[PDB]
């Protein structure tokens, strides 16, 4: 569960927002190469508001965790 | 066909491009060759002319020669 | 003799041999009911209300078309015009469905009025109970039939103002109804701008607009200002009128000028949408996703801490806006230009300006300004659309080039790589492929200053020989061309000096300059640049660790300049309101004031000054823009040194007369 947050490439948190609400925010740009689509934050457009997600842009968003030896290791990472 | 007309009234809007007038005769010969005036023939001669759709469509629906819905 | 005089009611009025009679009673004071008359549009003659008859001849005569004759007597009041216009009036309310009780226009219709002042209290007509649709399909414009007195001051205005001809009269007789593009409702007509032209010149409650309803009736206003559009560079004069602290309607005062009154969808919808915001109204701080109030000390102590420990290492930058006043953009130089030293104090338009001039310079060092007045559209015979999108950057621009073009049989060329913005006018779409087209273009009019070769300066430009062929027969057979220059052009300042070249290599000369007449994208165009637009571009290279940016939140802002503040590190957004773009990347958000309550001159780029007035006066106390500008220079160790507003030096000077010189500057 839970809400979606976008972070600046430097820390800021930019639109977290609610699950239901992601056709406000969220739109697929498409080029004629690739069955793949970019989706995009709508707010800075193509392709200026594309981002990562996966474990990296996770643990960068997240800013604590909920064990004990994965906090631990989550520090290390952080720093 | 609606892809008929289009052509057809290209080559009856032909002989008026750039003649500063005859539209009511063009509208004539549209109604002549088709018993009516579509929406598809309006655009055209709109497109063609590059008259505004609203005065082709004034100049079609004030007189009460012209139809545009098909006749009976 | 240009100098006639009449007798109006027995007071002898003055006035010349050309007018007619309802002008020659306007111009003084004299009173004559109109329904279908509006000042800047030629008379049409439908309602017959200004109906008036002379001494001796028992016919009436339709004051707003007669043409006023030295030596007639008028009489306008007497048992025969009051029984006649009653007569009128009640055919008026029995042929339609008209309901006072619930018209969004029930205290500022012109038709009520008349009926008021003729003292009409019944119809004396059986009520004709006919059914007329009600067009409520457009979200923001609303018409409905019921209250038609087919005047025709919308298909008026919207065919000799606005060129947009999307209205005209359906089926004849009594049957007559205003109809969009064939007979489609508003919401599916493609030819339509939203400009809302047609709503200010309807006298009844037909044509509406829905989301002022009930509040923008000018009977019950507290004020009304008038001031300057400042959304776009046209700065087109409103009539402001204000309701309880906001802007619920706003009219365009210009009737007499070419523009005509009609105001962009911006400057009619946003400037009303603008004073219900949400008016941070107190400095603020991110807290993590979440905003959080702070009192001043707090918030301007964190926000100089890290401007501080940014501006040693050579790493802060300034992003302003070019909506803001001489004033304000003076002290922000002030505070960033003659006392930081700094060296990225860009605009949010600052691309836009930089490159203009630096395409038009090759030209400020021979005397000659090269570009015209925008109404001079009108009056062209070729209007070729370099790189210009209008309808999103100048309307008025667009309704000139529409005008001209569907009334005074113009022909329309583009030369541009995008959607060929007018898909309907132009005869001539002339696509260019990208890569170093502007040498092309500059040898493709070099011959047409010699000759008047081709196919070698038409490789590039990516037409076959025949294609730039009879593009430079077109433009050879032309006696007054125009060319219109946008915004796309200037990501090289090279492309707006070829466009300028293209105009001397056809003779497009007018007594106030060149036909280049650029779409600039601010008001403040000179004002930002003598001030606050850098020389060179940085946003976007630099990476930033600090970020002060003042926008006045009313046009967007390009995408590629909010990636580049959104990778800042620290922004600090001095906007007025709470708006979604700037809220999202931002670290304070300091409030200021909105354009709506502060006055400035706003130098343009033709040279003298405008005037905005302040319509609303400041709710709240702020109490400055020069305390933060203080306070960063404390916490600093700078002296702020107060100046006073450089004055407009009418930077492209008319010194000689329309002598071309083709620039090879390339
Ligand atoms: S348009 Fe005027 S006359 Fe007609 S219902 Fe509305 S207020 Fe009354
Ligand atoms: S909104 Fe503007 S373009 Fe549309 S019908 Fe009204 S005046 Fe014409
Ligand atoms: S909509 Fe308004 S301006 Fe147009 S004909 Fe009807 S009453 Fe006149
Ligand atoms: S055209 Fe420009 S100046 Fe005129 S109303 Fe629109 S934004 Fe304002
Ligand atoms: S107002 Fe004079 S005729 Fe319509």
């Amino acid at each position: 569960d839970g809400e979606v947050r976008i972070k600046a490439p430097r820390g800021r948190i930019l639109d977290q927002f609610d699950p239901k609400d992601y056709l406000d925010h969220i739109g697929e740009h498409v080029e004629p190469w690739s069955y793949l689509k970019f989706p995009f934050y709508k707010a800075l457009g193509f392709p200026h508001g594309s981002y990562r997600v996966g474990p990296l842009a996770r643990l960068n968003a997240a800013d604590a965790v909920s064990t004990p030896e994965a906090s631990k290791e989550f520090a290390l990472y952080k720093e | 066909s609606t892809v008929d007309v289009v052509e057809k009234v290209k080559e009856i809007v032909a002989p008026w491009k750039g003649k500063q007038g005859g539209l009511i005769p063009i509208l004539q010969e549209v109604q002549r060759e088709l018993g009516y005036l579509p929406e598809e023939a309006l655009l055209t001669i709109s497109r063609e002319l590059k008259m505004p759709k609203a005065e082709v469509y004034g100049v079609a629906t004030f007189y009460a020669q012209f139809h545009l819905k098909p006749r009976g | 003799m240009k100098e006639i005089t009449l007798t109006i009611d027995g007071k002898v009025c003055k006035g010349v041999q050309g007018d007619t009679i309802l002008d020659v009673a306007n111009k003084n004071d004299v009173y004559i009911p109109t329904l279908c008359y509006q000042k800047g549009l030629t008379p049409i003659g439908a309602c017959r209300m200004c109906v008036v008859q002379l001494e001796g001849n028992p016919k009436m005569l339709p004051s707003c078309t007669t043409p006023a004759q030295d030596g007639m007597v008028v009489v306008t009041k007497n048992e025969k015009l009051k029984d006649y216009r009653r007569q009128i009036l009640e055919l008026l309310f029995a042929g339609r469905n008209h309901f006072c009780m619930y018209c969004s226009q029930s205290g500022d219709c012109e038709l009520q009025r008349l009926a008021i002042e003729h003292e009409m209290d019944s119809v004396r007509f059986p009520y004709l109970y006919e059914d007329f649709e009600v067009d409520a399909t457009d979200p923001n414009l609303m018409m409905d039939h019921n209250r038609c007195v087919l005047c025709q001051r919308c298909i008026r205005t919207c065919s000799e103002i606005v060129g947009a001809h999307t209205l005209d009269l359906e089926r004849r007789g009594w049957q007559a109804k205003v109809i969009a593009d064939l007979g489609k409702r508003l919401r599916e007509s493609d030819t339509c701008v939203n400009c809302g032209a047609c709503a200010q010149s309807c006298p009844t409650g037909t044509i509406t607009i829905r989301e002022f309803a009930y509040r923008g009736r000018r009977s019950e206003c507290d004020a009304v200002v008038e001031s300057v559009c400042p959304l776009c560079a046209v700065g087109c004069k409103i009539k402001t009128y204000v309701r309880t602290g906001s802007i619920v309607r706003v009219e365009g005062t210009g009737v007499e000028e070419p523009d005509g009154g009609q105001l962009c969808h911006m400057g009619r919808w946003w400037l009303p949408e603008s004073t219900e915001r949400e008016r941070v109204t107190v400095p603020l701080i991110r807290e993590g996703a979440s905003y959080r109030e702070a009192t001043w000390e707090e918030a301007l102590a964190l926000a100089s801490a890290e401007f501080k420990k940014a501006y040693d290492q050579e790493k802060a930058g300034a992003i302003l806006s070019s909506l803001c006043t001489d004033e304000e953009l003076t002290l922000f130089s002030a505070l960033f230009r003659n006392a930081l030293k700094m060296k990225h104090i860009d605009t949010f338009d600052g691309d836009i300006i930089r490159g203009f001039f630096k395409g038009f310079m090759p030209f400020r060092e021979q005397g000659v300004r090269p570009f015209t007045a925008a109404h001079h559209i009108l009056d062209s015979d070729l209007i070729i659309t370099m790189f210009a999108d209008p309808q999103k950057e100048a309307p008025v621009v667009a309704s000139y080039i529409r005008v001209a073009c569907l009334h005074r049989n113009a022909k329309l060329m583009n030369l541009s790589y995008g959607p060929s913005p007018f898909p309907g006018l132009v005869d001539l779409d002339i696509r260019l492929p990208e890569g170093q087209a502007v040498p092309k273009a500059l040898s493709n009019l070099a011959e047409i200053i010699g000759k008047i070769s081709i196919e070698e300066s038409a490789r590039a430009m990516g037409l076959d020989p025949k294609i730039a062929e009879e593009v430079a027969l077109m433009l050879i057979s032309a006696r007054r061309p125009i060319f219109i220059i946008g915004g796309r052009a200037t990501k090289s300042h090279e492309l707006v000096t070829a466009a300028c070249n293209l105009a001397v290599a056809s003779k497009a000369f007018f007594e106030d300059g060149l036909g280049v007449v650029p779409l600039l994208v601010s008001a403040n165009s000179l004002g930002a640049r003598n001030t606050v637009v850098s020389e060179n571009p940085w946003l976007g290279r630099e990476r930033r660790d600090f970020l002060y940016v003042f926008s006045t939140a009313m046009v967007p802002e390009e995408e590629e300049i909010l990636a580049a503040i959104s990778a800042t590190r620290f922004v600090v957004v001095q906007t007025p309101f709470k708006v979604r773009p700037l809220v999202n990347l931002a670290d304070i958000l300091l409030p200021a004031p909105a354009w709506y309550e502060r006055s400035g001159h706003f130098c343009t780029i033709e040279g003298e000054r405008r005037k905005l007035n302040t319509i609303v006066p400041p709710k709240g106390e702020i109490k400055s823009l020069h305390y933060v500008m203080d306070e960063f220079a404390k916490k600093l160790g700078v002296k702020l040194e107060r100046p006073e507003v450089s004055p407009c030096e009418e930077i492209f000077k008319s010194q000689l007369r329309a002598s071309e010189a083709r620039i090879v500057t390339l």
